[PDB]
């Protein structure tokens, strides 16, 4: 969770992440960089590149530790960027060496005036050091317009679905600005799509501050989506608007269905991935009649066993092996695919242009010996 | 309609670029007083910045036109170091019905290396200007053809009829690429154009080439039958211009069947092609198969027919991408039509699309535009003049004809394996720079 | 030449070109100079629409009237303009269509005028006739036209410390602007024979008075032209002060400036009025210009002289004074050296175009010239 | 000089693995403690021109006392995997901890294994440094000793390339093609070791058959060429300018041929070829290069590793005539080699002088980029994607050439030699007219 932590951390906007720990450890910031461009180019929002520091750790701070140099690098955070939080994640070998981050981060917390939150890297290091020092307590406003989403990544799928509602969208964590994350205790509610993700903060932030957190069926789905905005909407009393958006969703998205269905029938679908997200994929595909067999070389030997048309996975380094094979791959990089009624026509023409696309990975697969020994391959 | 509203192509006049193509030969220009000549010389300039300076630009003269066009072609002889001048008529001088020939014919008749095609730039555009130039440069300097006297006709050389020159954004690569695939397979080659052409030596050695080559859907079919006509050549049509390894290997195997060629020889150069081509396809898959954000699914391509359906079939068999709208721009015969139509309706063997044949770019923006591309925004394969429907669009352009004024072109191709490459690099790099 | 480029590049407008389809392969030159000074200028950047009648042979005989009436219809119908020019080259011109007619009764069946060009100069002249208004009711006192072919925004800043506001006309201007030139306080034009026609029409036939001075072309220059100004449109305090202002800050950095063009020998073939303020900029740097002017007469005289750059304004010199290793300034924005800044961008730019004599050296030693050595053993 | 690197301008010793995973047909095996995201490295790559790891990289590379962990390790990946050989690298934990893993790796080397092992702890360099010592270590445990009589006479055309870092010169694969090219036109066999192009451990086998060793850069390979000195007695070819264009090639060929004593008429008959296209390609671009309107960049700034950054600003000063305006040298290279770098800035041209100064952190980079004078157009800024706010916030152009090329899409790109010259041509100046666009 390292890496998801960093970059969370990084992903806020404002805000300055510090790497202590060697140059190598450091090695992420270009993947989070290209991400963050990535999201904001997405989000609509300017883009630009991330400010992540190293401590930039040798051999002497291996044997004696890096306190004066992690004091240093935050002190060149702070003059460098004068940001509204500084986080601090430490790596393996900055943990072996046991630093003392805790005492560094208050003293220069004191001095600045500003949250040094060390990231101690169902629980999350960044959520939990936002909701201690930047999520506001005790507002004096409350935003009853106000729904805390908290997401990954993906464009605005939530944007729009809970305007038909009247209600304002409060992205978090990545993407966010340090004042988006302080003022997640006056929203009115906090959804979360992502059980695995959300439940920690969501649950966190109604218990300490009384935003109340929506526990649903997820907008996978007619039914699922139809239950989640209708508690949405009695969490925040939009009741009339939310049947009125179904019932027009309903009589937009019902058509369509039918033809989509046509063009994916016999198709065999493949999916792997958490429980939670894989039952609303699930839920989706059944709604569009694409069959799904059930939830890295073992990833090679269940490829071979289901052999399906297409595959969809939320981690990395299973697409480029599952092309190997011949097997398209749907790219989850934008996790909000799938969400919501407009989401299962999104998911189904989706599937269909990654069916197209079997015609590259089919050459690819033709062309290619993969590293792995014939032996091998003749065991599970 | 009539209007024609952001111009896909130029009058036959522009051929003057084809005649400029030929190392050493210098195009004489007569478009009547000859103001703007230079609306040629300057139009190559603002297709990827490549200039005539090879045969041409401002090198290239113009001008009763039949005294004053021989005072031009007196000047330009004393100036000039040519190994062939081309005459080049326009509006002014058909209209008027001036006498070309017998103004040209006397320099013939004193041993001079120059030809005369009358192009009037209302009867087509540059692409029949292009056939007109060919066919001229073949009747009035290749001439006749004795075995005994010129050479025996060798069964293993090609002519080859392809892209147009200065056109076609890429043409000097492209033509590079096509030489060196024919060349491996084991022919000798007359690409006739650009930097790996030997000049009007190729031109001369026409006759005695053992068949011509049509390497593009309609353009040079006029010139192959000519050919057959004159000097008894067999003529292969090849109407899809390889990309990719694919395509390429059949386009090899196919002219290697046609010429009689060696098939061991053939078989060795396709494996070490595929080879590279498949290593740096294995490089990309992960690109192609992992990238987060999604690539475009649709695509629509605008442009001559040549590379139209070039990167249709590309798009289609490589990638796997879903045909939108194909929309051919350089105004083909209506008799060839049907043919281009049929390789599009068979552009792959679960895949079947349409072309359409559209000059005016206001009729193929709207076409575009009332095209559906789903919830992705697509891929277009157009010119310059697309680009604001490219940005209206909120989708990638990728400029691969006239006019391309934002692609500075020296030696890039996309065509054979090495293009594709090249082409794969453009067209991924474009889609990712959405957030750059 | 110039009429084609100026009336397409009216924002706004549609410029019909009735003619065989060859005759509009300049729309890609004219598109091309259009985007680039869009994006110079800071405006939003597109494409101009330019229309074609797009005769053919069956025109030659008859006549394209019912053809040009269509364009026209299709160009007001896709576009909507506010106003429409109709061009004509030599195969539609030997044809003698009566553009006149068709061009007044559309302009009365739209409402918006059809300004026929007669390609002094015909697009000016049209812009005068039917989109200038007249008797306009507002004035403004502190709005000057300037008139200008692509060029860039230094007028802007430069009269901006005068409090006047710039006008510019005829490219990148809307029909709103060439209409609000009835308006202005005065015309300034930034060369002879070039701005010369319109803004004399401009104050004969509208009480707009037109600025008779020394082009801001080296110190002495830019004094007598902003004086003049100032006279004109009365802001001789502002004018002084940023005389004197831009006097101290420029005079010291062109001592600096001076002694890196030392031996610095140059060459001007531009118009004998612009050339003029450049010679006279290059003049007031302390290099040396020893030559004043078809491909064969340029690399002749560039042979005698042997410069070690060029400035020209027209296009084929400049690559073939590359192939004899010769750097040209690139002249696409005749702005280049206006007023006092203009001395040490022009400075910086011969020193620029010199370290590129890299690049043209080297091209120089590995290229043939086409031209026969019987003849370049000759003048 | 702060200890701060703000946004890392190259990776840890032990991503060196990318070095070992250009090798065709050679897997390295990574262990780096827990190996928590050790997956790092595996994905940089694929950020930095989007090239992935190919056979032996991305999820394919086997990660984790660690001596029994790595023997573990070590075990699964020899019953599973098929390559020609194996490179063990260890990060920070197994060096701190202080494994011995040289007691795991030469139980298997002594029971016929093609593996070899290699120390790269993270804190001790970068991934140059790594670079030298995987390198070294392949040739130590697995080149082995050298007889002639039993491993074959010593070829002296034959030669040894030391060249581009892979993975990280974001160009290498199309680079290290042009290079053997070049090598092999002028009568060389060539021993590329590296990318596409390499015949892949029967090449680096032939090590001690080469007659030479080219070390084609200005730092990188000379410890690996003072080393095959050392042991095979093998002459070097310290070449620090990496050719970009017909004018240093020809030089770069020439050089090579006089060297090695190549025949001199087959030397110059490709030079002569490789020039006729050169230059007709340049004649074709000079319209372009001389009458553009809209006015060309003319000055510079090269940010990136000191091969890259040296050849860029060759090519940038001689072959066109852009002025020098600012060069950093990020790859930070040995304190030794630092002035003689220096030295071939400092005669860039006969007639142009300039310098290199040496950052590692961006911030740094940034600043000194900011401070620069130059002049009263927009620069061209050589760097990375950590330059592109830097190069709009100057409104100018940005060419990525090199670690992190977010934003290229890269198959077989090259801007080397005479080919590579011309699309680096191409890429810079649609770059330029871009502004527009
Ligand atoms: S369609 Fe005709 S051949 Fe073509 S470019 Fe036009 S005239 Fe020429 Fe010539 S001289 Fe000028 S350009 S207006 Fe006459
Ligand atoms: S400088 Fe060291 S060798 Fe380099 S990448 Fe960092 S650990 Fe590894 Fe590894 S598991 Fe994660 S990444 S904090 Fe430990």
């Amino acid at each position: 969770s390292e890496q998801m932590v960093e970059c969370q951390a990084g992903n806020v906007r404002g805000a300055v992440l510090v790497q202590h720990s060697p140059i190598g450890c450091g090695a992420g910031q270009v993947i989070y960089n290209s991400i963050f461009r990535n999201g904001l180019a997405i989000r609509g929002l300017p883009v630009e590149n991330l400010h992540l520091i190293s401590t930039n750790l040798r051999e002497r701070d291996m044997v004696y530790g890096g306190l004066d140099k992690l004091e240093r690098t935050i002190r060149d955070a702070w003059e460098r960027h004068h940001p509204q939080a500084i986080f601090i994640a430490t790596s393996c070998p900055t943990a072996i060496i046991g630093d003392d981050i805790e005492s560094v981060a208050s003293q220069l917390e004191a001095e600045f005036g500003i949250p040094v939150i060390p990231l101690h890297c169902g629980f999350d290091a960044t959520q939990h050091g936002i909701l201690r020092q930047i999520v506001r307590k005790n507002p004096e406003r409350k935003q009853e317009d106000l729904v805390n989403v908290i997401n990954l990544w993906g464009s605005d799928v939530f944007g729009p679905m809970l305007g038909e509602l009247g209600l304002r969208v409060n992205y978090v964590v990545d993407l966010a600005t340090v004042e988006d994350l302080a003022q997640m205790s006056e929203a009115a509610a906090t959804v979360g799509f992502c059980y695995t993700l959300s439940t920690y903060m969501a649950a966190a932030l109604e218990q300490e501050f009384g935003v109340p957190e929506v526990k649903a069926p997820m907008p996978y789905g007619f039914a699922g989506t139809d239950a989640w905005l209708r508690e949405i909407a009695r969490v925040t009393h939009r009741e009339e608007q939310a049947e009125a958006y179904i019932a027009r969703e309903h009589a937009r998205v019902k058509p369509q269905l039918e033809a989509l269905r046509e063009k994916l029938k016999g198709i065999k679908g493949f999916v792997s991935t958490g429980s939670a997200y894989a039952h609303g994929m699930i839920q989706v595909l059944r709604e569009l009649g694409v069959t799904v067999d059930g939830s890295q070389f073992q990833f090679y030997g269940l490829l071979q066993r289901v052999k399906p048309d297409f595959i969809i996975i939320r981690h990395n380094g299973l697409a480029p092996l599952a092309s190997r094979l011949g097997i398209p791959a749907i790219p989850l990089g934008d996790e909000h695919i799938a969400v919501g009624y407009q989401g299962i026509l999104n998911l189904g023409e989706s599937i269909l242009d990654v069916l197209a696309h079997r015609k590259f990975h089919e050459d690819i697969a033709a062309h290619v010996r993969l590293p792995y020994r014939q032996d091998w391959l003749a065991r599970d | 309609t009539n209007s024609i509203e952001q111009v896909r192509y130029i009058c036959s006049i522009g051929a003057m670029h084809s005649a400029s193509a030929i190392p050493r030969v210098i195009p004489i220009t007569h478009c009547g007083p000859g103001c703007a000549d230079k609306q040629f010389m300057n139009v190559a300039f603002y297709n990827g910045f490549q200039g005539g300076g090879y045969g041409g630009g401002a090198v290239v003269p113009s001008t009763g036109g039949a005294e004053r066009l021989d005072e031009l072609i007196g000047a330009s002889l004393q100036v000039l170091d040519a190994d062939l001048f081309v005459v080049l008529t326009g509006c002014i001088p058909d209209l008027v019905g001036d006498d070309i020939g017998s103004v040209v014919g006397p320099y013939q008749k004193r041993g001079v290396p120059i030809v005369y095609a009358e192009t009037g730039g209302f009867r087509g555009n540059n692409f029949t200007g292009h056939e007109l130039v060919t066919k001229a440069i073949i009747d009035q300097f290749v001439g006749d053809y004795d075995a005994e006297r010129d050479g025996a006709r060798e069964p293993h050389t090609v002519n080859v009829w392809s892209l147009l020159p200065y056109h076609n954004t890429f043409w000097r690569g492209d033509l590079t690429e096509i030489k060196r695939l024919l060349e491996g397979i084991g022919l000798k080659v007359n690409i006739l154009f650009g930097p790996q052409s030997a000049g009007v030596a190729e031109w001369k050695a026409i006759p005695r080439a053992g068949f011509n080559l049509v390497l593009s859907p309609w353009l040079g079919l006029d010139t192959a039958r000519h050919l057959d006509r004159k000097y008894g050549q067999p003529t292969l049509h090849r109407p899809i211009i390889p990309i990719g390894a694919k395509e390429t290997g059949a386009f090899l195997r196919e002219v290697a069947a046609f010429a009689g060629l060696d098939s061991a020889v053939v078989e060795a150069f396709i494996t070490a092609e595929e080879a590279v081509y498949y290593r740096y396809l294995e490089d990309f898959t992960d690109f192609y198969a992992e990238y987060w954000w999604g690539l475009p699914a649709k695509f629509a391509v605008i442009g001559d027919s040549a590379y139209n359906l070039a990167l249709t079939k590309f798009l289609v068999n490589q990638l796997g991408l879903i045909p939108g709208l194909q929309i051919i721009t350089d105004n083909p015969p209506e008799e060839v039509r049907e043919d281009i139509r049929a390789h599009y309706h068979a552009i792959a063997d679960d895949v079947a699309t349409d072309v359409s044949f559209e000059e005016d770019s206001y009729t193929i923006h709207q076409k575009i535009r009332a095209t559906d591309f789903g919830h992705k925004a697509p891929i277009l394969f157009g010119t310059t003049w697309e680009r604001d429907l490219a940005k209206e669009l909120k989708g990638a352009i990728v400029e691969v004809g006239f006019p391309a004024s934002y692609e500075v072109v020296l030696s890039r191709s996309y065509l054979g394996y090495r293009g594709a490459l090249t082409l794969l690099e453009k067209i991924y790099t474009t889609t990712v720079s959405a957030s750059a």
